[PDB]
């Protein structure tokens, strides 16, 4: 037995210690429509910024905005023909492009809307800028909440994520550092980092998602990397409604351990806002301060770190956890309150910084997770 | 030729020489509104300043003007050209 | 063709005369870049 | 919202010019031990 | 020396 549940300890932050953090905006991030009746909505980036505007964090940060990747940048990962296709690609001119878009896996999951390169430019832009920053030293964090999109392929567009820009994030982030240690919050796995990552050694990308019927269909205990990267692909696949507490005593044993083994220089922290109780797809019950205490955890070891954001089907819930995130990576608590701001009525009848969790089967057995924490701890022993 | 950018009109100054102020920015065109004219740029390149800035299209037909005015001769250009060809590696 | 190729041996040889005379003068050039280099960076600083 | 913004674009600025001032330092040594390299380079042949 | 052949030859192409 290695999984022992513990009573939730309330939020404590080190006053002592100073953090530099350089939040990301890109104000034309929340202009584009995946289409009438699609989950993804770009649109609670913009809120989540207007909440840490009205909450008076900017006193205490720092934020810029990221140029646009360039073509050639966002190529780093993906083939010359996918990038070209999803330039020349428009809502209006399909007709031409049925045979590419049928290759590329896009128009009936996924389908194209106008300025889709726009969006894609601003979150490699906004990753790529990030590791820069962070390579450079000047910012211990570097918050990107426009990008996150970890479900792009090499050369396909599956899980409504056309481009991947933590993948290039990743890798400008290597072009320094030997060893960046990757985690995941997303209820759906990582398909697409975990692909590009999935044989080498030089990462370390932890997942924390669900296995059951999905469109990934991966994410399994079994598959831990080919080549030097055997054993560095660390699945933690979970079920339904898991609640905070357990959640917790999942997330800290395997985030102690691998920073007392693996030793990584940075960290690549996903924070995927699907992961919360009343979700569109996510079967999750995690609450707000359940989805922060990961984070909190992460940022007590004092390394430089890339927070990313990425999934989140619903928006109100979504802003408030990525606002009080912000708020706890500066030593600072966020009052439950939420200052008025233009998209003040969106944020429910409770009007509370708070997501409450709903009542779900919990399905997450303790002997479930006594398995896979035994599975992970052997696998990982070998680093 | 004002389909360039500024970069290239402001090392073709540099490079010839020429007595022309450099051009102003696109979004330094369009600051200069009625507000606009009490931002720190404006007040400080307007009037008084040596350092004063002019439109693209006036710096675009100089250059324009100079660059056909300016004559060539193969033999003086063409084994440059190749030589730095050949030499940008380096 | 004696005319075609009178221009091609003019070619090559002002070519090769600008090779030459970048061989010649390497040293006074290459001092000058480095000064012109060195003054940019003082007036940078 | 108008003094957040201001002050957003304020931190922008001065982050802006401090990034392109290191990246015009950077691209003079640059150049500087490129030049260093090749008059080295140049003597041995 | 060859390769200023081919390209003089391109310049009196075009
Ligand atoms: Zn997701």
């Amino acid at each position: 037995m290695v999984y022992e549940a513990t009573p939730f300890d309330p939020i404590t932050v080190k006053p002592s210690d100073k953090r530099r953090v350089a939040y990301f905006y890109d104000a034309d991030v929340g202009n584009y429509a995946y289409g009438a009746g699609h989950p993804m909505k770009p649109h609670r980036i913009r809120m989540a910024h207007s909440l840490i505007m009205n909450y008076g964090l900017y006193k205490k940060m720092e934020i810029y905005r990221a140029k646009p990747a360039t073509k050639q940048e966002m190529c780093q990962f993906h083939t010359d023909e996918y990038i070209d296709f999803l330039s020349r690609v428009t809502p209006d001119n399909l007709e031409m492009f049925k045979r590419e878009s049928v290759k590329f896996n896009v128009g009936d999951d996924c389908p194209v809307f106008d300025g889709l390169y726009e969006y894609c430019s601003i979150s490699g832009g906004g990753s790529m800028e990030g590791a820069a920053r962070l390579n450079r030293g000047k910012c211990d964090v570097a918050v990107n909440y426009a990008g996150g999109l970890h479900h792009a392929k090499k050369s396909e567009a599956s899980g409504f994520c056309y481009l991947n820009d933590i993948v290039l994030g990743i890798i400008e982030l290597l072009r320094y550092h030997p060893r960046v240690l990757y985690i995941d919050i997303d209820v759906h796995h990582g398909d697409g980092v975990e692909e590009a990552f999935y044989t080498t050694d030089r990462v370390m990308t932890c997942s924390f998602h669900k296995y059951g019927e999905f469109f990934p269909g991966t994410g399994e205990l079994r598959d831990i990397g080919v080549g030097a990267g055997k054993n560095y692909a660390v699945n933690v696949p979970l079920r339904d409604g898991i609640d905070d507490a357990t959640y917790r005593s999942v997330f800290e044993p395997v985030i102690k351990k691998i920073m007392e083994w693996y030793q990584p220089s940075a960290v690549v922290l996903q924070c995927g806002g699907d992961s919360l109780s009343g979700d569109r797809l996510g079967c999750f019950n995690l609450s707000m301060e359940g989805h922060a205490n990961c984070v909190n955890y992460v940022k007590s070891f004092g390394i430089p770190m890339m927070v990313v954001g990425g999934g989140g089907y619903t928006m109100r819930n979504v802003a408030r956890t990525w606002c009080f995130e912000t708020g706890l990576l500066n030593n600072v608590v966020l009052d439950k309150d939420l200052p008025y701001n233009e998209y003040y009525e969106y944020y429910g009848p409770d009007y509370k910084l708070s997501v409450r969790p709903s009542n779900m089967f919990n399905v997450n057995t303790p002997e479930y997770l006594d398995k896979v924490m035994t599975n992970i701890f052997a696998n990982l022993e070998n680093t | 030729f004002e389909e360039y950018t500024d970069a290239f009109l402001r090392r073709y100054k540099d490079h010839f020489q020429l007595d022309v102020p450099d051009n102003l920015t696109l979004q330094g065109y369009l600051l200069g509104s009625k507000l606009g004219a009490k931002t720190y740029s404006y007040k400080r390149n307007t009037q008084g300043q040596h350092d004063k800035r002019i439109h693209k299209r006036d710096l675009a037909n100089v250059v324009r003007r100079h660059f056909d005015e300016h004559s060539i001769k193969e033999t003086d250009c063409i084994p440059q050209f190749i030589y730095k060809v050949k030499n940008q590696k380096k | 063709l004696s005319r075609k190729d009178k221009r091609r041996f003019n070619i090559e040889s002002k070519v090769n005369k600008i090779y030459q005379n970048f061989y010649s003068e390497r040293d006074n050039q290459y001092k000058d870049r480095l000064t012109a280099l060195q003054t940019d960076l003082t007036s940078l600083h | 919202e108008t003094i957040a913004t201001r002050t957003f674009i304020h931190q922008d600025f001065h982050k802006k010019v401090t990034d392109l001032r290191a990246r015009l330092l950077n691209r003079t040594t640059q150049t500087w031990y490129d030049i260093n390299k090749e008059r080295r380079d140049m003597d041995i042949v | 020396n060859i390769s200023l052949n081919e390209e003089v030859t391109f310049f009196e192409k075009a």
